[PDB]
C-alpha cells in the first residue's frame, strides 16, 4: 500500500519544486532533498519490514507487498503494483542516486531550476514506476513517460560548452531509439494479450494472468524478439547503443541526469521480471544469440572505452561493456549467476555513479573534458585524484569492491552453464583493466599537458566529499559483505529460475 | 414514408444551423456589425451542441431514405460543432484586423458546419455527395478570404480546381455504382451478388479517389501543405479538423454498412494507400521550417493512421471505437496547435524562443507537439494504442511496422519544433483571452484525457450505431 | 579502426536513408496546378489498375 | 433496347476529355470549361445509369449534379476575375511561390 505513494511522492516533491520556485531560488534544492530522502526512507521501510531475508520461494507469482485500482476497465488494465526482493533492492538504489543527483547539482543558482528539479524527480518516480509496476500497460507507460523529462533535460539543461545543436540531436537520438522500442515492446505486449484473449477469453493485462498463455513456437519468439529489443536498446545492446555515449556528453555538465536518468538500467531488470518467466522456451532458444552479443558488448565497448578522448564518453562505455556481462548473466538459468547478475547491476550504479560525479567536478575545476588537454593532475588537486583512482579500480572488477563479486559469480554460475562464453568474458575483464588503467594515466598521471593543469587547482568542498565517501563506503561494504544484499533477492531471483528452468 | 415530428426532433442540429445561418444572413443585411453575427454564430453552434442532448433522449432512426441517426452521427456531429465553435473563437481576433468586411466568415463557417453535421448523419450516396460538396465551397470561400494576399489567393485556386476535379471523379463513380446496383442506399451496395465485379469496383474506385483527396491520402494529398500554408490559421483550424472529421466519418459509414467492404481487392488497395500515406507524410515533414506544412503532412499521416485503424473494421469489433478515440484526440492537438498559430497571427496584418515572451502558447504548443507524436501522458498516445491493437488484433503487420516508422519520424520532427519553442531568440482583449482559454482546455484535455482516457472510452463506446 | 563507431553508423544508415527519401518526396511538391491533377489522375489509374487485377 | 455499356462509355470518354481539357490547357478559364466538362459528363452517366433502372435518382442526382456546377462555375469565375485583377494574366502554372 506504499508502492503508490513510493511512485508519487517524487511527483509531488517535483511539483512542489516548481511552485515553491517563487519564494526563491535556493528553496526547490531543499524541497528534493526532502522529498528524495523521504522516498530512500520509505524504501528502507519496507526493506525492514519485508523480511526478506528469511522468505522461501513459492514459485511465480510471489510479491511481498502489491497494490490494485482499476485504471482502464475496458481492457482490464489496472494500476497494479508489487514489490519482492529485486524490485525492492531496485527502489533503493534509486532513491539513494536520486539523494546523490540532487546533491550533485546544489551549487546552481540559476534563473529556472525548478523545472529542472521537476523533471529530475519526474524522471525517479518513472523508474521507480518501472520498477515496481507489473501490468504492461502501467510498466510500458512508465517506460515511456520518464523519457519525456530526459529528453528536456538533455537538450535546454545539458552540456553548455556545446552548441545547442550537438545537445538536441543526441537528445533526439537518445528518443528516437527509446520510443522506437517501446512501441515495439507494445506491439508484443499487444499481440500477447490478443493471443491470452484468444485463448481464454478476459481482457487482462495483468502480468500474473499473462502467465498461463499457450503460445505456438514463432509468434512466442516474436514477443520475445519485442521485449529483448526493447531490453537491448535501453541495456544498451550493441549495435543498439549509439545513443548512450551521445546522451552521457550531453548530458547537463553537474551530472545529476547521468545518475538519476541512465545508470539505474531498468532493461536488465524487466529481462529477468518479463522476458524469461513470460517467454521461457523462446528465451531459452536464444540464449545463444543473447549471450553472443553480450560478449560482442563486452569486447566491443572496451575497444570505444580505450580509444575515447573523451572521459564521459568513456564512462558510458564501461557502461556498455558491463551491462554486456550483465546480458550474458542473464540467459544462463542459474541461481549463481543471477544473483551475481543484481549484485553486478548494484555495484556498477554505485561506481558509474562516483565516476560521473568525479568527472563533472574534474569539468567544474579544470573547464575541459579532452584527455589529451590534462595530465598530472594527481599533484594539483586534493581529494579527487584517489577517489577517481578508487572508482576506476573498482571499475574493473577489483576485490573489495562489489564489481569482483558480481562478475565472479556471474562467471562462475556461466561456467557451470557454458564455458566459452566465461572464458572470452574474463578475457574482457582484462581488457576492462587496460581500459581503466588507460584512463587513469591519461587523465591524473604524467605531465601536464596544458596550462589548466599546471597550476593548483581548488579541493572539493565538505558535501560533495561527504557523497563520495558515502559510495566508497557502500562500494567496500558490498564487496566484503554482500550477503545482505543476496538474501534480500534470494526468493524472486529463485523464483524466476525454477520458473524458467522447470518450464523447459 | 412521411415526416413525423420525432424526425424533426432528431434533425435538431441541421434546422438549428440552417435557422442560425438565415439569422445571420438577415442580420449582416440589416447592418454590418462583425461583433453581433459573430455573438449569433457561437450561439446557433452552443444551441446545437446542446440540442445533441435532446436528440440522444430521441434515439437512432433511419430520418430520411438519405439520413440516420445514432451515436454516431451525435459523436461526429458533436466533434464538427466542437471544431466550428473553435474556428470561430480563433477567427474574431484574426478578423478584427481584417480591412475588408468581416462577416461572412462566420456565414461560411456555419455552412460548412451544416454539411459536416449533414456527413455524420449520411446514410445516402446523395447524402455523401451534398455533404461533401457542402464542406468543400465555403472551404473555397474561407481559404480565399484574404484574397488580397498572394497565398490565400493561391491556395483558393489550387483548392477550388482539385476539389472540382475530385468531385468530379466521386461523381462518376457513384454513378457507375448506381448503374451496378440500382439503389443509392449505404445498405444496397451489392446486395443483388461474387462480391467482386468491375464496375463496381471501378466506381468504389474512384469514390476512393475523390474521399482520399478529400482526407488528404497519398497519391491524392500534394494539395495539404500548399492550401494549409496559404489558408488563413482559423481556416487552416477548421480544414484541418472538422473537414477530416466528417468526411472520414461518412467513409467509416459506407465501408461499414455496404457489402462491398467484405471485398479483398479494397481492403488490398486501402492497405497500399494506408502505408504509402503514412510512409510519405511522416518522410515529406522531415526538413519542413514552415509549421502550416508540417502539420499539413501530420495531417496526412494521422489519416493514415486512421486509414490503418479503418481496415480492419470488418474483422474486429473494437476498430470504430478506435476511430472514434483517435479522431477525439486528433481534434483537440489540432485545435491547440493551431490555435496557437491562430493567435500568434492575429491580428491579421496585410515561433522560435516563444516561451520567453509567451509562456502559456508555447507551454499549449509543446504539449500538443507531444501529443501528436503518439507519447504517452497525452491523448494522441490512446489513440495510436487504439490503432496499434486494431492492427495486432486482425493481423496487419506491415501496416503496424509502418505506424511505428512513421511514428518514429514524427517524433523527430515534433520534438524539433518543441524544443525550438524553448530555445532562445535573436491581445490584451478578451477575445484574445477566450481563445487562450480554448487552447489551454484542449491542452488540458489532451492531459487529463492521456492520464486517465477510461471516460472518453465510455462516451465513445456508448456512440454505438446499428450494427 | 573502431574508435568512429563503425555499429552506430551502421544504425544511422536508416536515418540517412529517411533524409534522403524526404528530400526526394519533397521534390513532387512543386507547386504546380495542373501536375496536381496530373497525379491525381494518375493514382485514380494507379487505383484501378490494381483494383482490376485482383 | 440501348445498351448501357454504350451509354457509359460515353460518359467516359467525355470525362476523359475533359480531364485531358483539364490538364493539358495552361489557361485557367480553359481549365474551369474542363471541370464543366466532367461534372456534365458524371451528370450524364447518372441519367444513364437512371434511364437504365427506370427511376427518377439518375435525374435528380443530375439535378444535384448541376447544382454544383452551377454554384463551381460562380466561384471559379470569381476567383479567375480576382486572379485576372491582381496579376494581369491568366497562367496557371505562374500560381507556384507555395513550394516545398
Ligand atoms: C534490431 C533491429 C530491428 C528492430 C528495430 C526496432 C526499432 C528500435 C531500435 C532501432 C532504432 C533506430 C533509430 C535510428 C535513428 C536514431 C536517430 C538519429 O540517428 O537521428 C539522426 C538525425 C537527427 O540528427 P541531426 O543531425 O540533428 O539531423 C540531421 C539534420 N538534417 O535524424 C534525422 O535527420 C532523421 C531521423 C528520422 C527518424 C529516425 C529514423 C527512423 C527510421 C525507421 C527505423 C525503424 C527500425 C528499422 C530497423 C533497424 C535499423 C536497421
Ligand atoms: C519495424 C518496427 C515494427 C516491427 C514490424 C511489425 C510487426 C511484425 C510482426 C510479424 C508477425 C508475423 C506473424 C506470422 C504468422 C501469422 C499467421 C499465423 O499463423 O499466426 C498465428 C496466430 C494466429 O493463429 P491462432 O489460431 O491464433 O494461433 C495461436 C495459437 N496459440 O497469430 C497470433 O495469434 C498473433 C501472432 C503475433 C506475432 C507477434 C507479432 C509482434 C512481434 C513483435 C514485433 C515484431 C518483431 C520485432
Ligand atoms: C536553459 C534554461 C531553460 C529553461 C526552460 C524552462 C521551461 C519551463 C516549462 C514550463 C512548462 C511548460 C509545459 C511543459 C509540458
Ligand atoms: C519502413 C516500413 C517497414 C515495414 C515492415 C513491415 C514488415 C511486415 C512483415 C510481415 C510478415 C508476415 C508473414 C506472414
Amino acid at each position: 500500500m506504499l508502492l503508490p505513494w513510493l511512485i508519487l511522492i517524487p511527483f509531488i516533491g517535483g511539483f512542489l519544486c516548481w511552485q515553491t520556485e517563487r519564494f526563491g531560488v535556493k528553496v526547490p534544492r531543499w524541497i528534493a532533498l526532502i522529498t528524495m530522502g523521504l522516498t530512500l526512507a520509505l524504501s528502507l521501510q519496507l526493506w525492514l519490514q519485508g523480511g526478506y531475508s528469511l522468505t522461501q520461494s513459492a514459485g511465480i507469482p510471489q510479491w511481498q507487498s502489491e497494490f490494485d485500482m482499476p485504471w482502464i476497465p475496458r481492457f482490464g488494465i489496472s494500476i497494479h503494483l508489487a514489490i519482492d526482493g529485486l524490485s525492492l533492492l531496485m527502489v533503493v538504489l534509486t532513491g539513494l542516486l536520486g539523494v546523490l543527483a540532487v546533491l550533485c547539482s546544489w551549487k546552481e543558482i540559476e534563473k529556472y531550476q525548478g523545472f529542472f528539479h521537476l523533471n529530475l524527480m519526474w524522471i525517479l518516480g518513472g523508474v521507480i514506476g518501472v520498477f515496481l509496476a507489473i501490468d504492461m500497460f502501467l510498466f510500458f507507460f512508465f517506460w515511456e513517460m520518464m523519457l519525456v523529462p530526459m529528453y528536456f533535460l538533455i537538450a535546454l539543461w545539458g552540456h553548455k560548452a556545446s552548441d545547442g545543436k550537438t545537445r538536441i540531436t543526441a537528445a533526439t537520438k537518445f528518443f528516437i531509439y527509446t520510443q522506437a522500442s517501446g512501441l515495439v515492446m507494445l506491439i508484443a505486449i499487444l499481440a500477447l494479450v490478443f493471443v491470452h484473449y484468444n485463448a481464454t477469453g478476459v481482457w487482462t493485462f495483468n502480468y500474473e494472468e499473462l502467465l498461463n498463455t499457450p503460445m505456438s513456437s514463432g509468434v512466442e519468439y516474436l514477443l520475445m524478439l519485442g521485449f529483448f529489443i526493447a531490453f537491448a536498446v535501453k541495456m544498451p545492446v550493441v549495435p543498439l547503443h549509439g545513443w548512450l555515449p551521445d546522451a552521457h556528453s550531453q548530458a547537463p555538465t553537474a551530472g545529476s541526469v547521468d545518475l538519476a536518468g541512465i545508470l539505474l538500467k531498468t532493461a536488465a531488470y524487466g529481462l529477468l521480471r518479463f522476458s524469461l518467466p513470460l517467454f521461457p522456451n523462446a528465451s531459452a532458444e536464444f540464449a545463444p544469440i543473447a549471450m553472443w552479443l553480450g560478449v560482442i558488448g563486452i569486447f566491443y565497448g572496451a575497444w570505444m572505452a580505450f580509444a575515447q578522448t573523451d572521459i564521459k564518453r568513456l564512462i558510458a562505455y564501461t557502461s556498455v561493456s558491463h551491462m554486456g556481462f550483465v546480458l550474458i548473466a542473464i540467459y544462463t538459468g542459474s541461481q549463481l549467476a543471477y544473483q551475481g547478475a543484481v549484485i553486478q547491476m548494484i555495484a556498477h550504479g554505485l561506481s558509474a555513479a562516483g565516476l560521473f560525479i568525479l568527472c563533472g567536478q574534474l569539468y567544474e575545476r579544470i573547464h575541459t573534458r579532452d584527455m589529451r588537454m590534462m595530465g598530472g593532475l594527481w599533484s594539483k588537486m586534493k581529494w579527487l585524484p584517489a577517489l577517481s583512482l578508487f572508482f576506476a579500480v573498482a571499475t574493473l572488477g577489483m576485490p573489495g569492491t562489489g564489481n569482483f563479486v558480481g562478475e565472479f559469480m556471474i562467471l562462475f554460475g556461466s561456467f557451470q552453464v557454458v564455458p566459452v562464453i566465461t572464458v572470452i568474458s574474463t578475457f574482457g575483464l582484462v581488457f576492462a583493466s587496460v581500459y581503466s588503467l588507460a584512463m587513469l594515466h591519461r587523465a591524473y598521471f604524467g605531465k601536464a599537458k596544458s596550462q589548466i593543469a599546471s597550476q593548483e587547482l581548488p579541493g572539493m568542498s565538505l558535501r560533495e566529499l561527504f557523497m563520495i565517501l558515502l559510495l566508497v563506503v557502500l562500494l567496500v561494504l558490498l564487496g566484503f559483505y554482500p550477503q545482505p544484499i543476496l538474501d534480500t533477492s534470494h526468493s524472486a531471483i529463485g523464483n524466476i529460475q525454477q520458473w524458467f528452468v522447470n518450464s523447459v | 414514408m412521411t415526416i413525423t415530428p420525432q424526425n424533426l426532433i432528431a434533425l435538431l442540429p441541421l434546422l438549428i444551423v440552417g435557422l442560425t445561418v438565415v439569422v445571420v444572413m438577415l442580420s449582416i443585411a440589416w447592418r454590418r456589425n462583425h461583433f453581433l453575427n459573430a455573438t449569433l454564430s457561437v450561439i446557433g453552434l452552443n444551441a446545437a451542441l446542446v440540442s445533441l442532448w435532446f436528440v440522444g433522449q430521441a434515439g437512432a432512426m433511419d430520418v430520411t431514405p438519405l439520413m440516420r441517426v445514432d451515436g454516431f452521427a451525435m459523436l461526429y456531429t458533436g466533434l464538427v460543432l466542437l471544431a466550428s465553435l473553435a474556428t470561430c473563437t480563433f477567427a474574431y481576433p484574426w478578423l478584427e484586423g481584417y480591412n475588408d468586411n468581416k462577416d461572412e466568415f462566420y456565414l461560411l463557417v456555419l455552412i460548412a458546419a451544416l454539411g459536416g453535421i449533414l456527413l455524420a448523419n449520411a446514410n445516402h450516396l446523395a447524402s455523401l455527395f451534398l455533404g461533401i460538396e457542402l464542406i468543400s465551397l465555403p472551404l473555397f470561400g474561407l481559404v480565399g478570404y484574404a484574397f488580397r494576399q498572394k497565398r490565400s489567393l493561391e491556395a483558393s485556386i489550387k483548392y477550388t480546381i482539385l476539389s472540382a476535379a475530385a468531385s468530379s471523379f466521386l461523381l462518376f463513380g457513384m454513378a457507375l455504382v448506381y448503374a451496378q446496383s440500382g439503389d443509392l442506399s449505404f445498405v444496397a451496395l451489392g446486395k443483388n451478388l461474387m462480391l467482386n465485379e468491375p464496375l463496381l469496383l471501378a466506381g468504389f474506385g474512384l469514390m476512393i479517389v475523390g474521399l482520399g483527396f478529400k482526407l488528404s491520402l497519398v497519391p491524392f494529398h500534394l494539395w495539404t501543405p500548399d492550401v494549409y500554408q496559404g489558408a488563413p490559421a482559423p481556416v487552416s483550424t477548421f480544414l484541418a479538423t472538422a473537414s477530416k472529421i466528417a468526411i472520414f466519418g461518412v467513409v467509416m459509414r459506407l465501408f461499414l454498412y455496404a457489402p462491398v467492404g467484405d471485398s479483398e481487392a479494397i481492403r488490398v488497395v486501402l492497405a497500399i494507400i494506408a502505408f504509402a500515406s503514412i510512409i510519405f507524410g511522416n518522410l515529406m515533414a522531415l526538413s519542413q521550417t514552415n509549421i502550416k506544412r508540417l502539420l499539413g503532412y501530420s495531417s496526412i499521416s494521422h489519416l493514415g493512421y486512421l486509414l490503418v485503424a479503418l481496415i480492419a473494421l470488418q474483422t474486429g469489433e473494437m476498430s470504430m471505437e478506435a476511430v472514434g478515440v483517435y479522431l477525439a484526440g486528433y481534434l483537440f492537438s489540432s485545435l491547440g496547435a493551431f490555435g496557437v498559430v491562430s493567435l500568434m497571427s492575429s491580428p491579421y496584418r496585410g515561433y522560435r524562443g516563444l516561451f520567453w515572451h509567451r509562456p502559456i502558447l508555447a507551454a499549449v504548443m509543446t504539449v500538443m507537439m507531444l501529443s501528436l507524436a503518439g507519447i504517452p501522458m497525452t491523448l494522441g498516445f490512446i489513440g495510436k494504442f487504439y490503432v496499434l491493437a486494431v492492427g495486432v488484433q486482425a493481423h496487419l503487420w506491415w501496416l503496424v511496422g509502418a505506424v511505428v516508422v512513421g511514428s518514429a519520424i514524427g517524433l523527430y520532427y515534433y520534438l524539433r519544433v518543441a524544443v525550438s519553442l524553448y530555445l532562445h531568440a535573436p491581445p490584451s482583449n478578451w477575445q484574445y483571452s477566450a481563445g487562450g482559454i480554448v487552447v489551454l482546455i484542449s491542452a488540458l484535455l489532451v492531459l487529463v484525457l492521456g492520464v486517465w482516457p477510461q471516460p472518453l472510452i465510455s462516451i465513445v463506446r456508448l456512440a454505438m450505431p446499428l450494427m | 579502426l573502431l574508435k568512429r563507431d563503425p555499429l552506430n553508423s551502421m544504425m544511422n544508415i536508416p536515418a540517412v536513408l529517411s533524409r534522403f527519401a524526404g528530400k526526394g518526396l519533397l521534390l513532387s511538391e512543386n507547386g504546380y496546378l495542373r501536375w496536381y491533377v496530373a497525379s491525381m489522375s494518375i493514382g485514380a489509374v494507379v487505383v484501378l489498375a490494381l483494383l482490376m487485377v485482383l | 433496347m440501348i445498351p448501357l455499356q454504350h451509354g457509359l462509355i460515353l460518359a467516359a470518354i467525355l470525362f476523359v476529355l475533359g480531364l485531358t481539357g483539364l490538364v493539358i490547357r495552361r489557361n485557367l478559364l480553359f481549365m474551369l470549361i474542363g471541370l464543366e466538362i466532367m461534372i456534365n459528363a458524371s451528370a450524364l452517366a447518372f441519367v444513364v445509369a437512371g434511364s437504365y433502372w427506370g427511376q427518377t435518382d439518375g435525374q435528380v442526382m443530375y439535378i444535384l449534379a448541376i447544382s454544383l456546377a452551377a454554384a463551381e462555375a460562380s466561384i471559379g469565375l470569381a476567383l479567375l476575375l480576382q486572379l485576372h485583377r491582381r496579376r494581369q494574366n491568366l497562367n496557371i502554372d505562374s500560381v507556384s511561390e507555395m513550394r516545398g
